[PDB]
């Protein structure tokens, strides 16, 4: 898997 | 009689209030009397400095936890790269506060403000449950400014718990009203990604949020896809302003930037809306979106008018968020009523997807049954195919009032050969049309290469009520  | 904010930044947050109509028309929210006094926003992020001087008189502790560290305190780590900022940034957008010679001030810079810490570690199914489905009787308003990775070749959704925690929150959330999920749409433009192959986006159960430049163009990082509702400011390119609000070390920035801004400030604005009707369902908050959103100045290529008059573009959903117009349009709305489900399971028998297949389905929408829609909210095509090369495909459905839906655009940058598995495609564009007649579902190869695969299944699915119709716009 997650990103900003 | 209203007196606007005095604090030093306030005159450079341009998308709150201007003469120039590109704004979000908060101010006028605020004359009306709303600011979110009452209502609870979280921040499901890398943390927040509850300690900042523009968030502190703000600050709910039973808003936040740490999950990537299993505490109560979701104090962001401090590194020298800064890495861990972004949440507080967030928060910021949604509620810092006003009138106390601070930086700016939050779209709903009287609402109380919470931060989950858990971005900062391995973020598993599990990570996004507990963060999800936290306080889900305290907590109004969850804004989560993350997502799948945008690469463009990432098909990724909530797994179970997440999923889960969704559907615990719409349902049992806020007393029974459902848990308000708002959701960044992405920061995949570059390379040319869609945010239909993100299932956080995708979902019925969040409010994805799109961004527009301050001179009303699709940012460079923009992502295009029917799921999208609405729209709010956020930056562009060096000529155009950018985003103000908290940031980490107890410090005020004016370049806060892409996607990550945007559904912050719709996650604000929503709380001025349940402040003017806290009885308002998770369903009424993405209805009061779609008949208040204007399109009027945001530029766009793909601009079509749907069945029911509506403008509606795949990069901005039903356009810019007009706070103004959707407290005063919540202060007297009739709950919609109980959602209804219809599932349709179009093919008979797979089907050879070649250069390009069209299939055409005349449907009733569960007549004569408790499931009849007759005004569609959600609707999805749930596809499950194989394909060579994932990314060469186009895919399209077509309402019976003649809308066009982009499911799925050409990604050059999807080389897989995994096709999809029972994969729901969103569209918002259909919202309030009668859902009755011929659909129509093209798959078409975009590329010159020889291509091939099949379409095992196509279920639609129809979300919506009987009752209740505006005159077309
Ligand atoms: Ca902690
Ligand atoms: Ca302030
Ligand atoms: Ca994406
Ligand atoms: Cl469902
Ligand atoms: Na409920
Ligand atoms: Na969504
Ligand atoms: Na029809
Ligand atoms: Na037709």
């Amino acid at each position: 898997x997650r990103v900003r | 009689v209203y007196q606007e904010p005095t604090d030093p930044k306030f005159p450079q947050q341009w998308y709150l209030s201007g003469v120039t109509q590109r704004d979000l028309n908060v101010k006028a929210a605020w004359a009306q009397g709303y600011t979110g006094h009452g209502i609870v926003v979280s921040i499901l992020d890398d943390g927040i400095e509850k300690n900042h001087p523009d968030l502190a008189g703000n600050y709910d502790p039973g808003a936040s936890f740490d999950v990537n560290d299993q505490d109560p305190d979701p104090q962001p780590r401090y590194t020298q790269m800064n890495d861990n900022r972004h949440g507080t940034r967030c928060a910021g957008e949604v509620a810092a506060v006003a009138n106390n010679g601070v930086c700016g001030v939050g779209v709903a810079y009287n609402a109380r403000i919470g931060g989950v810490r858990m971005l900062d570690g391995e973020v598993t199914d599990a990570v996004e449950a507990r963060s999800l489905g936290l306080n889900p009787n305290h907590i109004h308003i969850y804004s989560a400014s993350w997502g799948p990775e945008d690469d463009g070749k990432t098909v990724d959704g909530p797994a179970r718990l997440a999923e889960e925690a969704f559907f615990r929150g719409v349902s049992q959330g806020r007393g029974g009203l459902g848990s308000i999920f708002v959701w960044a749409s992405g920061n995949g433009g570059r390379e040319h990604d869609s945010c239909n192959c993100d299932g956080y986006t995708n979902s019925i159960y969040t409010l994805s949020i799109s961004s527009a430049t301050q001179f009303g163009n699709v940012p460079w990082y923009s992502e295009a896809c029917s799921s999208t509702l609405a729209t709010t400011y956020s930056s562009g390119n060096q000529n155009e302003k950018q985003i103000v609000t908290t940031d980490l070390r107890q410090k005020c920035t004016e370049s806060h930037t892409g996607t990550s801004a945007s559904a912050p400030l719709a996650a604000g604005i929503i709380a001025l809306t349940l402040e003017a009707n806290k009885n308002l369902t998770w369903r009424d908050m993405q209805h009061l979106v779609v008949q208040t959103s204007k399109p009027a100045h945001l530029n766009a290529n793909d601009w079509a008018t749907n069945g029911v008059g509506r403008k509606v573009s795949h990069s901005y959903g039903y356009g810019l968020l007009d706070a103004g117009a959707m407290v005063a349009l919540a202060q007297n709305w009739t709950t919609v009523a109980p959602q209804r489900k219809c599932i349709i399971d179009i093919l008979t028998e797979p089907k050879d997807i070649g250069k390009r297949l069209e299939v055409r389905k005349t449907v009733t929408a569960c007549l004569g049954e408790p499931n009849h829609i007759t005004r569609l909210e959600h609707a999805q095509a749930r596809l499950t195919l194989s394909y060579n090369r994932r990314g060469d495909l186009a895919i399209h459905l077509v309402s019976p009032m003649g809308t066009r839906s982009t499911l799925l655009a050409a990604r050059p940058h999807d080389y897989s050969a995994d096709g999809f598995n029972d994969w729901a495609f969103m569209t918002t564009h259909s919202w309030d049309e009668d859902p009755s007649g011929e659909w129509v579902l093209e798959i078409e190869n975009t590329s010159e290469a020889n291509n091939y695969g099949t379409l095992t299944k196509f279920t639609l699915v129809l979300y919506g009520t009987a009752s209740g119709s505006l005159v077309p716009r």
